């Protein structure tokens, strides 16, 4: 459908049926967008993740193949706890606690880029409860 | 060093609100950097924060805006945890969405 900018903690309240997407609020979702700052920076074998905290009370693991993209790959790792990343990825439900796959992301420098991307999100979650509401 | 919890975005007039232990995000002006202690403020209220193990390896500007992220060790005080310049923000902007972020459920 489109790039749905969230909060993680409405992230990490999409229902799955494990049995490609997920639903929020009725709406199927797969591709999504998270803006935060790192917390953490974890390596894997094949994989680099970076933990991101938007103060939506909860926190995102976000999962960078190595493989699927060296350079963004690279360029993950060549972040510091603190700052800023706007990342677009597809959700992953394998464990029971939710991930994102990233498939693109940029380091936000611009202080104003945070709040722009809060007004965002609040702005969307409140069409889509509306719409949610109407239809349901 | 961090931790897993996520940061609690409020202001600095809402620290004595919050808990000791808590992690919290806040945005603060330069008044004083003495002795290992920040003291920040915003508008009347202000908070003692503790950077002794986060020294920043740039100077501090007098009045210069900084985004903290910390956690609350007793009231007015905070452990910091992150620093970062938030030079250029557009505070009318920004307060009014940590304000909607706070009343949006």
């Amino acid at each position: 459908s489109r790039w749905n900018p969230m909060f993680i903690s409405d992230v990490h309240k999409i229902s799955f049926h494990p049995h490609y997407i997920g639903f929020w609020m009725g709406f199927p979702i797969r591709w999504i967008q998270i803006v935060g700052y790192i917390a953490a920076i974890d390596i894997y074998e094949g994989k680099h993740v970076l933990t991101v905290d938007d103060c939506s009370g909860m926190v995102l693991r976000v999962v960078f193949i190595i493989q699927d993209d060296f350079s963004m790959s690279k360029r993950a790792i060549s972040m510091s706890p603190g700052n800023v990343v706007c990342v677009f990825g597809k959700i992953n439900s394998f464990r029971s606690e939710v991930e994102l796959i990233a498939q693109s992301f940029e380091e936000l420098r611009d202080p104003n880029d945070e709040w722009k991307a809060w007004q965002k999100r609040m702005r969307y979650k409140k069409n889509l409860t509306k719409i949610s509401k109407n239809h349901h | 060093p961090l931790g897993s919890d996520s940061a609690k975005l409020i202001f600095i007039n809402q620290i004595n609100d919050c808990k000791d232990g808590q992690k919290l995000r806040f945005l603060g002006c330069v008044q004083s950097y003495k002795n290992g202690i920040l003291r920040l403020i915003d508008g009347s209220s202000s908070v003692t924060c503790d950077v002794t193990v986060v020294l920043p390896d740039v100077s501090i500007q007098k009045h210069e805006w900084l985004n903290i992220v910390g956690r609350k060790r007793q009231d007015g005080i905070v452990d910091v945890l992150l620093i970062r310049s938030a030079v250029g923000i557009n505070l009318p902007r920004y307060r009014q969405m940590v304000s909607e972020r706070q009343k949006c459920d």
